RNA sequence: GGGUCCGCCUUGAGUGCCCGGGUGAAGCAUGAUCCCGGGUAAUUAUGGCGGACCCACA
RNA sequence: AUAAUUUGACUCAA
């Protein structure tokens, strides 16, 4: 019943004195209204008709955002949890886009079977699945294996079994729901589906109808109140929670932002179990993202060495101009 | 009750509002479901909505009250969507119903508009 | 729709009482939304009034 | 030479689906059916081309 | 441009 999303990481202190200057840099806190919005990702509940992707272009439409994509498609017919990335905010759906994902889904069954049955069988589908994506799909049709963490059968009545699933990303519920059936001998279908998790967005007091997210950017636009529509937007900080964080002193911030891999002198604290190869996100000691990079050290290995590249800067959110250039030749 | 529900209707007055829809069904003309009953009070059709106090969710009449206050139009309000589908003489639940002509209803849809008014203020 | 969540607890069932804490839930998916959206400033004008704006 | 940042490496027409307008009848008025109109996302990697910064062990 | 990814896309013509 936990997702690698729920997984938590010790934090391991490479320099203790390592303080951040208030004066530089703009923590989500400070961030103006028009900067939030650059910055910003909406946890969007998706509603049943049209697809992710006109849903996407509604949002750029009513806004006026030149830029905005989302993490993970949903089905016209499928409703909830869907992370959209705004403008500047826009490439960090790479974080979002291979995330584990939850779902509550309602199967019908095509017979009746008894209710320890069904527990019993659909238990036996947690692990890996082989699948090959529908006729339908955005991906290429080949074989693929696909892990499914947990299934609980939240309740049944006769023939409909309403249930939550964990899965890898790019799991197709609806052939996963065909197997159960096979499995069963009687057969089933996919009746409706909603996601209630994707990566580390979830259910919460931030999850907003497009009617919410339309009215309270009119309460800001034409009212002139920015409370609403201020939380209605989440600092792009939020879709990088689910990952292996290293913290880096202000001096080397600016150097980040313009071009440099981080080396270890760089580094104030990072999270514990770092691997090599692993995504990692890089963030000043104001909480703020830096950057995604992949790890060229260890987490042992950047905490006990003084030299050398810790992390393969590859995408850089943070602006030149929000911390000075403090580097020497 | 839903925010959407702007004033308590007693008992009396909601059956009467059912009593009118049933009337107007068979006597005279009437809109069923939100659409309808919609595009009803904005061409300046409806004598009288009914609105539903169980609609879920509140969005699909929430604009109903603000929009018939606009055209002048009396609203009221009854407990059940499946019983004012009933009425409306539909298998399914109806949200909200506009009258449009009464018919035999007439007499009653003013006496529903007068209660209606001073519930109001 | 037949998928429901409670209000309270943030259970999913299909029940009209939610089996955990007894709240009456309600229908788990987002209502049809429009980009012309032609009766948003009625909703805006019930949704100030609940807000308090 | 290298890195980061931005842009480009087709455009139409149609199907599907959806949304608006009109119509307003198992499932279905929280919208059947048909007519008209419109809408339909990004990311990653590699290469090429145009441009902006920087070459940084903090 | 080419190859991929994401639960939803496909056909044709320059
Ligand atoms: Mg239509
Ligand atoms: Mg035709
Ligand atoms: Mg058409
Ligand atoms: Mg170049
Ligand atoms: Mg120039
Ligand atoms: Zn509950």
């Amino acid at each position: 019943r936990i997702l690698p999303a729920d997984i938590k990481r010790e934090v391991l202190i490479k320099d203790e004195n390592a303080e951040t200057n208030p004066d530089w840099g703009f923590p989500p806190e400070k961030r103006p209204i028009e900067m939030h919005i650059q910055f910003g990702v909406i946890n969007l509940d998706k509603p049943p008709g049209p697809t992710s992707h006109e849903v996407v272009a509604w949002i750029k439409k009513i806004l006026n955002l030149e830029k905005a994509g989302h993490g993970g498609t949903l089905d016209p017919k499928v409703s909830g949890v869907l992370p959209v990335a705004l403008e500047k905010a826009t490439r960090v759906v790479q974080a979002l886009l291979p995330a584990g994902k939850e779902y509550v889904a309602l199967m019908h069954l095509h017979g009746d079977v008894p209710e320890d049955k069904i527990i019993q069988v659909m238990k036996e589908f947690e692990g890996e699945i082989i699948q090959r994506p529908p006729l339908r799909s955005a991906v290429k049709r080949r074989l693929r294996t696909r892990k499914v963490y947990y299934i609980e059968v939240l309740e049944i009545e006769g023939r409909d079994v309403l249930f939550r699933v964990g899965v890898e990303a790019g799991t197709y519920i609806r052939s996963l729901i065909h197997h159960i059936g096979l499995a069963l001998g009687v057969g089933a279908h996919m009746s409706e589906l909603r996601r209630t998790r994707s990566g580390p967005f979830k259910e919460d007091e931030t999850l907003i109808t497009l009617h919410d997210l339309v009215d309270y950017y009119y309460f800001w636009k034409e009212d002139g109140i920015e409370e609403y529509f201020r939380k209605a937007i989440q600092p792009m900080e939020k879709a990088v929670e689910h990952l292996p964080k290293v913290w880096i002193k202000d001096s080397a911030v600016a150097a980040v932002t313009h071009g440099a891999d981080l080396a270890v002198p760089g580094i104030a604290k990072l999270h514990a179990g770092i691997k090599r190869g692993d995504l990692v996100a890089i963030m000043t000691l104001k909480d703020e993202l830096v950057a995604l990079g992949k790890a060229m050290m260890t987490s042992q290995e950047m905490l006990e060495k003084t030299k050398g590249i810790a992390v393969d800067v590859e995408k850089v959110f943070m602006p030149r101009d929000w911390y000075p250039k403090l580097w020497e030749k | 009750k839903p925010s959407y529900v702007k004033f308590e209707v007693p008992k009396e007055l909601a059956e009467k509002a059912l009593q009118a829809v049933e009337i107007a069904r068979d006597t005279g003309k009437i809109r069923k479901g939100t659409n309808e009953t919609t595009k009803a009070v904005e061409r300046g059709q409806a004598k009288l909505v009914i609105i539903a106090e169980d609609v879920d969710p509140e969005e699909i009449v929430a604009h109903l009250p603000p929009l018939c206050e606009e055209k002048e139009i009396p609203y009221i309000y009854v407990p059940s969507k499946k019983e004012l589908g009933a009425a409306a003489g539909i298998e399914v639940a109806a949200a909200s119903v506009a009258i449009i002509e009464p018919g035999k209803a007439r007499d009653l849809v003013e006496e529903i508009a007068m209660k209606v008014k001073e519930l109001m203020k | 729709f037949r998928i429901r969540k409670c209000p309270k607890c943030g259970r999913y069932t299909l029940k009209e009482v939610c089996p955990v804490c007894g709240e009456k839930t309600k229908v788990a998916h987002p209502p049809r939304f429009s980009p012309e959206d032609p009766y948003g400033e009625y909703r805006r004008r019930w949704k100030r009034e609940v807000l308090g704006i």
